[PDB]
């Protein structure tokens, strides 16, 4: 089949610069009757993918001209000339001259923004967790860039590598920032054999760990 | 306004078969092309099959022949995909879409997709998920603001649908994808409020687990 290279995987760009996106393939897309069969595609966070281009360089309906394609035979390329919000998510070529019609395998275009450092929310099992015998305790590190963050949980001291659960959510399209969720579980026992439970966070906005911490104990 | 729509997710045991539909409305269903693409963990779409609805025709994708067979209803307007002897590679997400694309005038028209219907195949048991709330001690953020949270966690298999107050408190909102250990999900979500808000106005939490039929509300208590 036609192997489809996308070329970059991910691109940051700021909103208001230009992005382009390139496609390769390991045949000419020159059909018989001498179109190019090559499409772009647009799959927005938690929704369908959705074609942009098709016929090399045709816009679709209702698609912003901001957009333009171009390329032929085994080269091809997207240009955003203005990115936007809205360009948010994952772009691929399909090729539909060769049968069975191959896909790109994607690239991802996030939005670059100024720096944001982590708010940090760190909860304590719930009673009814508790009374099942499982005890877990919760941090949420809300709206930060870039991405790259990381966390660790120290109980007493001392670091806790077993039982930490982790979940980060897509590049948010309001603020462009990004959120996750560390989740300890540990026995309704042991829990109660320790005192201090301490989510720490290493980001690039902070020369130090940042920290959010809680003492059980009883009163 | 052309509509596809797709099953619900399902939830498959190893080498059995299942049946995808793919309900269409808004075009004359008969005279395009439906086509099935398949997506797996992510970024990585491959190309089914296509079936012209008029006809009957069908053209495979050689590595699905055997495995996809596209069928379609005229009466009801209604396009299938049988899958069958489900194994791993088959968990995926599958979506149908009038690609759009008239063969005789060498040019497209608008293409329309479904919403994706979520196969997944495992012999793990359906188990509903236990709610706890999250009412802050440290994950206060102090005065201002406030976080609360909601933690679903020991359910299987997905999806399970949380929302806040009813779908009312849909802003400052955080739902984390949930994240599969030891053949159970563990989901949370963030609801961030002004201090004025709560505990003064009650903050709930709304989750529902199709598979198992549970559907649970918890408060937000302090
Ligand atoms: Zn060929
Ligand atoms: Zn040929
Ligand atoms: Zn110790
Ligand atoms: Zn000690
Ligand atoms: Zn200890
Ligand atoms: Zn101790
Ligand atoms: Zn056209």
């Amino acid at each position: 089949d036609i192997v489809m290279t996308q070329s970059p995987l991910t691109l940051s760009v700021t909103i208001g610069q230009p992005a382009s996106i390139s496609c390769k393939s390991s045949q000419s897309l020159l059909y018989s009757n001498g179109k190019t069969y090559l499409n772009w595609l647009l799959q927005r966070p938690g929704q369908s993918p959705k074609r942009l281009i098709h016929l090399v360089s045709k816009l679709d309906s209702g698609v912003p001209d901001r957009i333009t394609g171009s390329g032929s035979g085994t080269d091809f390329t997207l240009k955003i000339s203005r990115v936007e919000a809205a360009d948010l998510g994952v772009y691929y070529c399909v090729q539909g001259t060769h049968f069975p019609y191959t896909f790109g395998g994607g690239t991802k275009l996030e939005i670059l923004r100024g720096d944001a450092a982590p708010t940090v929310s760190i909860f304590p099992p719930s009673s009814e967790q508790l009374t099942s015998g499982g005890a877990s305790v919760v941090c949420f590190l809300n709206n930060f860039y870039p991405k790259d963050i990381n966390v660790k949980w120290k109980i007493d001291g001392s670091e806790r590598q077993n039982g930490v659960l982790n979940s980060w959510t897509d590049q948010d399209s309001k603020d462009s920032t990004y959120s996750m969720s560390s989740t300890l579980t540990l026995t309704k026992d042991e829990y109660e054999r320790h005192n201090s439970y301490t989510c720490e966070a290493t980001h690039k906005t902070s020369t130090s760990p940042i920290v959010k911490s809680f003492n059980r104990n009883e009163c | 306004e052309m509509q596809l729509q797709q099953s619900g997710a399902e939830l498959l045991r190893p080498g059995t078969s299942v049946k995808l539909s793919c309900k269409t409305s808004g075009y004359i269903f008969t005279s395009y092309w439906i086509h099935w693409v398949k997506q797996r963990s992510g970024q990585g779409l491959e190309w089914i099959a296509r079936i012209y609805p008029g006809t009957g025709s069908t053209y495979y994708n050689e590595k699905f022949k055997g495995k996809a067979t596209l069928t379609a209803d005229k009466s009801s307007s209604t396009a299938y995909m049988q899958l069958s002897t489900l194994k791993s590679e088959d968990s995926a997400v599958y979506f149908c879409t009038r690609w759009g694309f008239i063969p005789v005038r060498e040019d497209y028209v608008m293409d329309y997709w479904g919403q994706g219907t979520l196969v997944t195949v495992s012999s793990a048991k359906t188990t509903a998920p236990s709610v706890y709330p999250l009412a802050p001690v440290c994950g206060d953020t102090t005065g201002s603001s406030v976080t609360l949270g909601c933690l679903v966690k020991g359910y299987f298999p997905e999806p399970v649908t949380l929302t806040w107050n009813s779908g009312s408190l849909s802003s400052g909102v955080h739902t984390f994808p949930a994240v599969l250990q030891s053949d159970l999900y563990t989901l949370s979500s963030s609801v961030t409020v002004t201090s004025s808000t709560w505990p003064s106005q009650s903050i709930t939490c709304n989750v529902a687990h199709p598979a198992s039929s549970t559907k649970v509300d918890k408060k937000i208590e302090p």
